[PDB]
């Protein structure tokens, strides 16, 4: 779900546009903070650059 | 839809005398089968002109050159008879349908769909002028944005049949207006190729 | 819900299979499909329970 949400409008926004799906907005991550929510944000950020 | 270009492609190859002996005689077979079966009768008279000084010609009502390098070229009188018959027949059928659509209101969608069929027949027989007229009435009755775009492409295609680059060019200005009215990506791809082929046709 | 205080009461059901196809058709105008897809077919694959 994160590679759809964050990574897909950075590589190209227009992928959405031309199929004719309007893009999702904001991401809320919830859960005990021990679950590695925070850890996932840092993981895909180093990866997308 | 399908013979309209495929017969023209082979007929161009057949015209040349600057092709291989073998390639011209393979083409010639596809062209000839399709005149008789599909009733390409008027474009077939047209095509006898288009050699002239190039060889192959072996027609019974139209000029011949001294050197026939082909024989998958013949004019028959049955072709002419057929024309006359088939013409009246198709014309008579649909007409009556159009009048029926006038009596009981149904004429928005169905009368334009009848006139689409009339231009496809007209187009089949190789008349750009009278295909276009019928495809003109189709517009006036109020139809979907999709249908309107599809029709203009068909007309521009008849430009390719007679290999008239200007006839293509003029019609494809009008599609540029409607393309974003419908807003389709489907008929935009068709547009990309339609244009593709037209741009390929010029230098 | 005492007398005269509430005088029109509007129950709303889950959707019909004809009604569920009409919501789908609205959404298909934002998207770019392929032709030959019936959305009456889709409404029958679904059964939904809400809009
Ligand atoms: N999937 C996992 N693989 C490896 N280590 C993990 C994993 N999930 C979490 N951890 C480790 O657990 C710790 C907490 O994760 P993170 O840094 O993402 O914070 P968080 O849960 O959002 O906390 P808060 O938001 O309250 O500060 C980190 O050190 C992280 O590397
Ligand atoms: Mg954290």
């Amino acid at each position: 779900e994160i590679r759809e949400a964050v990574e897909l409008p950075l590589v190209q926004a227009d992928l959405y546009e031309q199929i004719g799906i309007d893009p999702p907005r904001g991401v809320l991550l919830y859960g005990p903070p021990g679950t590695g929510k925070t850890m996932l944000v840092k993981a895909v950020a180093n990866s997308t650059k | 839809r399908v013979p309209n270009y495929e017969v023209s492609e082979k007929a161009f190859l057949l015209t040349q005398s600057k092709v291989s002996i073998e390639q011209r005689k393979e083409a010639a077979e596809f062209v000839l089968a399709k005149i008789k079966e599909e009733e390409m009768a008027p474009y077939y008279k047209y095509l006898c002109e288009e050699y002239l000084v190039n060889n192959g010609q072996s027609d019974l009502e139209h000029d011949e050159k001294s050197d026939s390098l082909n024989e998958w070229i013949k004019f028959d009188q049955e072709l002419y008879n057929e024309l006359c018959k088939k013409n009246e027949s198709k014309i008579k059928e649909l007409n009556e349908k159009i009048q029926k659509l006038e009596e009981d209101d149904e004429g928005e969608l169905e009368q334009a769909q009848a006139w689409i069929n009339l231009g496809e027949y007209y187009a089949q027989i190789g008349d750009k002028d009278n295909a276009e007229k019928t495809l003109g009435k189709s517009l006036s009755k109020a139809i979907s944005t999709g249908a309107k775009i599809d029709v203009m492409l068909t007309i521009a295609r008849l430009g390719f049949f007679y290999n008239d680059q200007l006839y293509v060019k003029e019609k494809l200005e009008a599609v540029n207006s409607m393309i974003e009215k419908g807003g389709d990506w489907e008929r935009r791809n068709r547009y990309k190729t339609y244009y593709g082929i037209h741009c390929l046709a010029v230098r | 819900l005492r007398p005269g205080r509430i005088d029109r009461k509007i129950e709303f059901p889950p959707p019909s299979v004809a009604a569920r196809a009409e919501i789908l058709r609205i959404h298909s105008r934002k998207m770019n499909l392929t032709r030959g897809i019936n959305l009456r077919k889709v409404a029958e694959k679904m059964n939904g329970c809400s809009g």
